């Protein structure tokens, strides 16, 4: 199983970027896709989770409204669209995945967000 | 005429020798494929 | 997960087995007749090779 993201994104403050997690190896509507934020200085941080087939999501209380999860079965990819981009959103956004538990054993390469 | 009838003989003499061959060459080609 | 019909056996007694070791290790053997469903691929029918599966899945408990 593998998770291919998109390249880095340089977005202006106040805009909104949409990050993609291309699942090459399994149907995207099969497992829960997770999203994590790693800003330097701090540690990692769990954004939320989405099941790309049932449209179900679970956002962290700190990221409610900030991030919005979608999916597209035609391409096997789960999107995370960050709105109201600020300089605080300068971090790396991974799309992990836990198959046999709430741990994260399948990761993406990471997508840097420069704002 | 009667010479024209000879084509009516070879029209069956060719089948009598070639038609069962066309089923034998198929029979070799059928099992080689679906045995894989 | 693909049982498609199942029933315990209850002939002269419920066909259940229980064996509790001294440290708590429980054993549990029950006799079950299943009618599991396996989707068959008949692309080469008389000479096909099937693969029928059974899935022992939990229902009301998550993986924690
Ligand atoms: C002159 C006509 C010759 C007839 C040839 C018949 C060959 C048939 C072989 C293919 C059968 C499917
Ligand atoms: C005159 C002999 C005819 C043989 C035809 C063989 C056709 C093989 C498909
Ligand atoms: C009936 C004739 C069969 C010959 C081909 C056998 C190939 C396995
Ligand atoms: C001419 C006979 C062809 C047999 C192979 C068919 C494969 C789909
Ligand atoms: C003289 C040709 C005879 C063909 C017999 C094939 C079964």
């Amino acid at each position: 199983v593998q998770l291919q993201q998109s390249g880095a994104e340089l977005m202006k403050p106040g805009a909104a970027v949409k990050i993609s997690c291309k699942a090459t190896g399994h149907t995207i509507s099969r497992y829960w896709i997770d999203w994590l934020k790693q800003r330097p200085g701090h540690g990692l941080e769990w954004i939320g989770e989405i099941l790309p087939g049932s449209g179900s999501t679970n956002y962290n209380e700190k990221f409610k409204g900030k991030a919005t999860f979608t999916a597209e079965k035609s391409s096997n990819t789960a999107y995370m669209q960050l709105s109201s981009l600020t300089s605080e959103d300068s971090a790396v956004y991974y799309c992990a995945m836990g198959v046999r538990g709430n741990y994260f054993d399948y990761w993406g390469q990471g997508t840097t967000l420069t704002v | 005429r009667k010479l024209f009838i000879q084509r009516a003989k070879k029209i069956d003499k060719i089948s009598r020798i070639g038609f069962p061959m066309a089923f034998l060459i198929f029979n070799m080609f059928y099992w080689i494929i679906y045995k894989i | 997960a693909n049982e498609k019909g199942a029933h315990f056996h209850e002939i002269t007694t419920d066909n259940k087995l229980l064996r509790i070791s001294r440290n708590g290790n429980v054993l549990y053997s029950i006799r079950i007749t299943l009618t599991l469903a396996c989707p068959m691929d008949l692309k080469n029918f008389p000479m096909d090779v099937q693969t029928c599966i059974m899935q022992l899945e939990s229902f009301g408990y998550t993986m924690n």
